């Protein structure tokens, strides 16, 4: 049963990103303030759930099925959708732009 | 996200950034443009103000009291309470502020000057308690540099008003707002407006 | 979505026209735990709606503000000032210049005879008999 778990905390999604702009130049670091709260905290269906169930905290190689991003309009998410084993990438109004096998 | 060399769109990038402005329903951010008509008393002209992702930087309104090259990012995004008293002598027809931006910033825009009484803006709240009693604008056409010594990308913004004979003496609360030029650029943050509470105009 | 920065206004957006019967719903992703006194001033500058809300941890407020066109003061044409007075330690402001549309109604009287040609000179008196007496 789920008790103490691996991945019992959750990632951080920074406000100032590891993103770069483009227009014609890739360079510059523009203020990324992802507008008026990210509401935070990636959640994940543990990859080896059944034994993760009894792990107090151990180091596994998880496969993450939400990353929480909330700005203006809707909310974007990124995640290696473990269910069909396919990286689902989404938008801040949300569409699957990519299903990348493995 | 361009993973391994393959662009994977994540939706509109202006929504991930601030500044962003959908002014009068018309959205402007990073990788935008405003073509603006300006049809005036001298005839007509039309400027073109193209917006670039890497012109991004907050556009502050800071008062006289704060120097031009000195930022306020530890005051609020929207409005900081200026509780000091500007004395406008009757040799002055102009409101002095510093628009602070610490990047070359070329984008042309305006300051709307929405004048109010301090019974028309309750000085015990942040309420403009009616529709602007008089509106007058200053189109402030920014300059990335025309040479530091000629025009500086830190601007001395001197809001002149037509109808300063349609405004007489009285204790005002004035709302200056970094405003797009009627469909103009992305603007505003730290703080987006500056609202001057114990001003006393004197003509 | 517009933002005068500090308030992500999902709605309203500047210079928006609200309809007869339409609901304002105050959807603003703003800063947690602040005193958001929305004064919905009508074009005469009195508070026909006013209520102080508080944004949650997510940041979204959801509150149906006003029912236009069914309350006195959401009946008057012209520019409303949708004024947020955000009271925290350091107070901030927002001014949104929004509109409304007026109304009136029209009724028709048709006459016809057994020859099938519309009569010209038939007087038709229209009284407002709602009161229970010929207004």
């Amino acid at each position: 049963s789920t008790l103490s778990l691996v991945a019992k905390g959750a990632g951080v999604v920074e406000f100032l990103l590891t993103a770069y702009p483009y227009t014609g130049n890739i360079t510059f670091a523009p203020p990324w303030f992802i507008a008026e709260n990210v509401v935070k905290q990636p959640f994940m269906t543990y990859s080896d759930l059944q034994f993760a169930k009894t792990n107090p905290s151990a180091i596994l190689s998880l496969s993450t099925v939400n990353i929480t991003v909330v700005g203006l309009g809707g909310k974007a998410s990124v995640y290696y959708n473990s269910t069909s084993g396919q990286t689902v990438i989404t938008n801040i109004y949300g569409q699957t732009v990519a299903t990348l096998s493995g | 996200i361009v993973l391994n060399g393959k662009a994977y769109s994540l939706g509109p990038a202006g929504l991930f950034l601030l500044p962003f402005v959908t002014y009068t329903g018309s959205a402007i951010g990073a990788n935008a443009t405003a073509i603006i008509t300006v049809s005036d008393g001298v005839g007509t002209s039309t400027t073109q103000v193209p917006i670039t992702a890497e012109n991004f930087t907050p556009i502050r309104l800071a008062p006289f009291q704060v120097p031009a090259q000195v930022p306020l990012p530890n005051a609020p995004k929207l409005k900081y309470e200026y509780n000091g008293s500007i004395v406008i002598t009757p040799q002055q027809q102009v409101l002095k502020i510093y628009v602070t931006s610490i990047l070359p910033y070329p984008q042309e825009f305006q300051i709307q000057a929405f004048v109010y009484e301090a019974s028309q803006f309750n000085v015990h709240t942040g309420s403009p308690t009616a529709a602007p009693v008089y509106f007058s604008y200053s189109a402030v056409r920014a300059y990335p540099a025309l040479g530091i010594g000629t025009s500086v990308p830190n601007l001395l913004v001197y809001v002149q008003l037509q109808g300063i004979s349609n405004l007489p003496a009285g204790k005002y609360v004035i709302v200056l707002s970094a405003v797009p030029f009627a469909g103009g650029p992305v603007l505003s943050e730290y703080p987006a407006q500056l609202i001057f509470t114990n001003v006393t105009l004197t003509q | 979505a517009v933002t005068i920065n500090g308030i992500t206004f999902y709605s309203p957006v500047p210079n928006q026209t609200y309809k007869y019967g339409q609901q304002l719903v105050l959807s603003i992703q703003s800063q947690p735990n602040a005193l958001v006194t929305l004064y919905v001033y009508d074009p005469k500058g009195n508070v026909v709606y006013n209520n102080v809300y508080q944004t949650n941890s997510s940041g979204g407020l959801t509150a149906t503000i006003a029912t236009f066109g069914s309350t006195p003061g959401f009946t008057t044409v012209g520019t409303y000032t949708v004024s947020l007075s955000v009271q925290g330690t350091t107070s901030e402001s927002a001014s949104v210049n929004v509109q409304y549309v007026p109304l009136t109604s029209t009724i028709t009287a048709t006459v016809v005879n057994q020859e099938g040609s519309p009569l010209a000179g038939a007087t038709v008196q229209l009284y407002n008999t709602t009161s229970g007496s010929n207004t």
